[PDB]
């Protein structure tokens, strides 16, 4: 699970070190930027229906041709798994905001993605329409404060450079 | 391995769940003790050396067999090894310390290390003895309680760290009983 | 060079990864800790020269036998590099203090320490005597401030614990 | 490799002369303006995939003949290994972004990099190209004058952390050409 | 590895004797049937990534559990893995049916792969399940019977063929679980 | 380049051997096959710009989205461009076809192509769509031999394989 | 076991491949061989311990000082496992021609044959003389067809050239 | 590598064109005369031994210098890697009939074959003659002119694979010398 | 491993004892015949392959089932291996006639061997046999008893060196039953 | 055990070699040197209370800072502990003698000694000072044998060497 | 060139070590197996030719089928090179006499052996029969010392062996 | 590597003839003084620790400029390396003196070193002037003419060992001069 902590323990393992300054100095970090990346995933962990929905809404309005016969949203079940996967992802960004590292997006959502969406006919490209207007959506400081609004974005950026 | 704030996520995805401002007081606290926190692992660092060696020489001097022919501490190679053992059991409890979570310590440390201590002759019950000595120096070196050195910091409550600590400390004993 | 940003995009450039969000965490906290390491770093640049007289006569004090004939400090000439040593020490400490990172030391004085030492008959608790003194003479606000102080002590532990 | 405060503390080894008050003001500058080089890189990577396939498109769109037999961008294989090149140049490049600093750029991506052209046959001239164009990218978005995506941030000056992206990417086709 | 006519000199040379024209009527009919066999692998080849695809979703909208926090298919990393082996499988099947003989699913695939999924704790039952339905698309595909797609041939009589890789399906599902 | 020859020529260097019983007959089989496989690349090699216009137009034909803004087919160059790239598979097809291997496809098409279309936002399904219908339109003793149409329907079933 | 078969399988297993058009053309060359070798493998399973008996006599012949005492067949029961030897091989030569590749006599041979003949004293040169014999005793087509004797003869070839 | 057939692709890529009926005129005559080629080969490989000694003991007994003290082949263990060396052109010599090209001759033989030669003193107009027998000997096999062994074959013409063998020996002696 | 010298030392180091003259004496003898023990080894080392080679043969003669099919001295590569195991462990034997301690035996040959048997299904009585003959000869060799071959040296008494290679036999034997 | 046999059988094992004569030959040297090296060790075991106390006692009697308040020889049992310590080194001393290698010394007591001895405050130069002593201390034909002699102090200097 | 220095200087260079004890008196077997090896190292140079008469003579006496037409030793030049192998055989016994090691003989004439004569046909019981006479010839004490004598038959059973 | 005896075979082997009488009478003496050379070696070797230091440290003294900033000898790291290689360079002198001759030495240390010398950077003059101070000390330990020690042994002239030495020392310089 990569983060602040792990990352910099993990490097001092490798060289059989103690924790020295520059381990110490990097935690100072995650304990400054903790509040911003908190109230993102608060915010998030408040109101993740509407978010989902709205990210949903966005996939299916962008390539109405999901529904088309054969296609990956020709039923509702299908279409339900969609909604489903845009909420999977959404917690994953609630767990990295409140790890403070991409390891949970890392780990259980962009690992062996390529390799599934491929196999079962899942445009990137969906995800893509998903998270690109998930991001867009936000602004400050109707939704949340400025640095709050920096670290959402940057997770959903990163999800998007992952599938692009 | 996990640290205090991915070992909340691991419990919430277990669930399926987000984790929301009900799951954050804990979290929240954690990152507003974050300087003691540092501190705590500065203290314990800084004296490893020390920490290490008295109790290694401890666990000695309460069993004088580990330096007796056959004994598990004979030869300086032996002897060597053992103060390595101590120094990497520290090394680790001090990751833990750090991140919050003890699965470091678990993964990479204890992981194993009751099979290969068996397999190898290491006396567990010594092994508990230099590793409850190191306890008492480090969490004293922790609560500000050494006996001839107490660091320099601002006067406040660091027993709960300490108990923390300790209670990694307790997981390596617990691993090899 | 070990440091918060060293290590941060050593290990982000083993996986092959652009800089995260826990990358930019790590580096804040170098911006945080920058001003007391900062501010032990000048306080020990502007008196270095008492300083290190100090870590040299401690030492001395403490084993006045290294000037007996056959020992490291049985000539003057020999008892200059002792202290021209604990100088080169404590710049590396000052440069360590700049880094925020045990770099320096490590790679400049720790590095094949033992093998140097050993070949050429000097005790390293000489040097151990010199630290241990410099880092107990360190007192709070006289000096410098508390984090500072910290920073000072840290770096001075890190040496003799190298020794020990 | 180096960052902005290592760089100092080798140029100061070499005179044997410690880090004093007066060579400090570069970086307390370089701590004040801390947050904005934070940003500067977010920004970056935040639009790395389009940074790099944008610039690799326009060298190939303004260089053809890099795509038809006999071009080195000719075939699947070579095209997805040009634009890796691209994205590696780029990841370095935001590496030496955050350190400020250079030395992970020139020791780790273009240490015998023209060598290794020359003998695979990368074409100097648009390897130059892509690198431009990465340039006016990366630096647009530093600035935060990219035509088509705004970063948000608070209103200021950031003119100096592009122009040292700038300075990046001008190393990288100066060592290639 | 064996193939069916290697097979046949295994056990001729259990008993130390020559293979003569009294032991190669099924060898025979075996070179007769060839190019029909050569079909029933190009047909299975040709159709893998619907038979892996469809087999393994067939697996999990029977049990809803596969996908559920804890659940062996969770995550696109684990979906991915099984994805993967339901690949490797149908790959193994393909060789036995192109040698008309089971050796070298039996070497390379199962050999151990029992005991590799009790310890990774992947569901055996679920497992078998994916085998069944690839052996239902595949052997559906040799005899030409698939509900969506003929592959094009001179019509005759397969029955021998799909029934030979159901047998090969077969050993792999009493291999695992 | 993987093809009858080449294959049993590398198995028998990487164990040192000359060519034996096993090697030659399998170029028999090459011998026997060559007519079938010849015939088809002759018949796609003199009508390839009537087959490449008919997979091409298969693709926008069914998904029509890729002519909107930001998508693969929002202009005339690129529209240009995924006819130009439908030759180059079948181009492929020709040259697998002449060398009775899949190696002018796994080398020159392949390899890289889930790189490449990730990151140029070229939806494999829409490639899928080029060469199932290539593959169906087909049919025997029409446009070729028998067997020369499964050589065909092969060649383009590896490459719906490759994407899916 | 090397065949057609069992080296196109291995090939692309070590590649991590499904079968594809260069494997199933190597296999045809198996289903038009085969008659011929076929052919071989039943003549000699037909006729061994006449051919045997021919084979063992032409190395005695040849050598006669093998029978000489402390010689490799200076005893009755020494020179049965002689003509056992031969029969051993043979009998390999009808697996090697049915299986279609050196595979019988490679695994059940020739391997680690070099290390038994030289600590128990075996000449290689009298093995060759047997099947030197053995292979130029054929006459075509009194014994088989033209090509059924090409396999008979190649299989004989290839021990000899392994005993030399 | 490349056979006969891929030869003709990789030129035709080149040109960015289809192979089409007027291209494939040679590459069907490489078909009709198949079985000749695998007899060439097959002739070639059933005297390998021969071959090799004959041509390593031709070499030796034209130049005795090579067996002095100070010569190449000097000592059992030089002796012997001559013989390999002699092996293994042949057996690579054989590859590029077989394949009907000579790409993988000079790929995985002949590429640095005269470095490691003048590197390790190997003489190099020895080198020649011993190729220039083994191309007499083998073409021989190959044309059925082998003065105390004539192989078993349909009267006909293979002067022209004699003459590819022939060609390929030579690029042997021309990369060594 | 350990020597003579050294099994005397590490027995000593048990006790923390210092090797005195009331301690030597058995090692001042050892010295004293040195000269017959290293004929001991010349002897058997000299006679190796005739020692193994009529071992083995010695085996099989006496139960022909191991060379019928199924039998593990079976075609060739088996039995090669065969003689490569007598050839081994004779050697391994000299290695402790050599030493006067039986610790290279047991560490570099002995240790895991029955367990490789077991799972290779190598027969035990037979090995024993194999073993059993190669003690035999060995130490008719070494007790100057040979029926076809006396080792030329001094008139003297080996009883004790005979008697020691016979134990280092009977390990072996020991080891795998 | 590093000796002359043990290396030997080493070298032969490695190589998978029976003893030869080289082999042989090196043995007769230890037969040859066996009876100097021999009386060394048992002058030793006869009087090692005496050498190690004079060995002890020049250690202390070269650094009596050793008993200051903080150091090695802070009290009487740590003094015990570096009279043992001798008693240790010499009774190996004794064993590589009987061995005819630094075998002994090698695995026990050279081995991990560096950070034994750092760990613990232990001086280098305090165990060189008990064993340089004890080397210059023989005298020859006094104590024992030339040969005998020049045993004894080449072990010592091994020690020494090891220790610096 | 294996010999005794050589071995033990490549162990102690394996472990990085300087010469020590045991390598020492390893070198000092050398020295005294010295004098005998010599002796039978001298003894075979002044009569060689005598040496290798009757060692090739009992080759072709034993084995004279060699001689019949299509043997190795059915020319003038063919015996000749036998005779000249003998020679060379006992020219490097001569070497590994002096050498002290079997260092000549595995290099120059053991090295590719049964390669070679694999080969060419030539049956390696002929080698053996000229070195099991050239042995057995030796006459105690009419050509030599019993240990050099030894030291003599000892490279020929290393010869036999190894042919064997 | 060869030694005093080997490589005066490699000589006669070359000339095709035995090694007689007359060829022996300097390997004759080679055994006679092989004492005092078992001698030299040790005495050289029992003085390592000194002879390193001591000449490493007499370099230093005498070229200041090697621990300067930028001097090869700057920081601990390049002095350890430094005293590592003038150990390394005596030990293979004393495998040279022990062998009677130079090829260890060239083959297993001279060998490229000056290459590596080059491209390190480390100064030539100061490398030789630590081989000679070892060369002056080494060879003095030999002629028992060594200020403040001299080895126990029986009285005579060692100077052709010393001047042996001296020679190994010398060949150390012309390689790396």
């Amino acid at each position: 699970m990569k983060s602040v902590m792990t990352t910099t323990i993990s490097a001092a393992d490798a060289a059989g070190r103690f924790p020295s300054s520059s381990d110490l100095e990097s935690v100072q970090g995650n304990i400054q930027r903790a509040a911003a990346r908190l109230e993102a995933a608060e915010k998030l962990a408040s109101n993740h229906e509407a978010v989902v929905k709205e990210g949903g809404d966005a996939c299916f309005a962008k390539y109405s041709y999901l529904k088309n016969p054969g296609e990956a949203g020709d039923s509702q079940e299908k279409v339900n798994k969609c909604y489903r996967d845009v909420d999977h992802y959404m917690r994953l960004v609630n767990y990295s905001l409140v790890v403070g590292g991409t390891g949970p997006l890392d780990e259980w959502a962009i690992a062996g993605a390529r390799e599934v969406y491929r196999t079962l006919n899942l445009p990137s490209a969906s995800y893509v329409a998903a998270f690109a207007f998930t991001r867009d959506r936000l602004c400050v400081p109707r939704d949340m404060s400025a640095q709050a609004g920096g670290e959402y974005v940057a997770a959903l950026d990163y999800i998007v450079n992952a599938l692009t | 391995m996990l640290d205090a704030f991915s070992r909340v996520v691991v419990n919430s995805d277990a669930k399926a769940a987000y984790v929301g401002g009900s799951d954050l007081q804990a979290l929240k606290k954690f990152i507003t003790d974050g300087n003691k926190r540092l501190d705590s692992v500065s203290f314990v660092v800084s004296n490893a050396s020390c920490i290490v060696s008295d109790a290694v020489s401890g666990m000695i001097c309460e069993n004088p067999g580990l330096i007796a022919p056959g004994g598990n501490c004979y030869t300086n190679r032996r002897m060597a090894a053992c103060l390595r053992d101590g120094e990497i059991i520290l090394r680790y409890a001090s990751y833990a310390l750090l991140a919050g979570d003890p699965s470091v310590l678990e993964d990479r440390c204890l992981n194993g290390l009751k099979e290969t201590y068996i397999a190898l002759g290491v006396p567990t019950n010594s092994s508990v003895r230099a590793v409850s000595i190191m306890k008492a120096s480090a969490t004293a070196f922790v609560s500000g309680t050494a006996s001839d050195r107490k660091m320099a910091c601002p006067d406040g409550d660091c027993s709960a760290l300490a108990s923390e600590l300790g209670s990694y400390c307790d997981r390596v004993a617990a691993a090899i009983s």
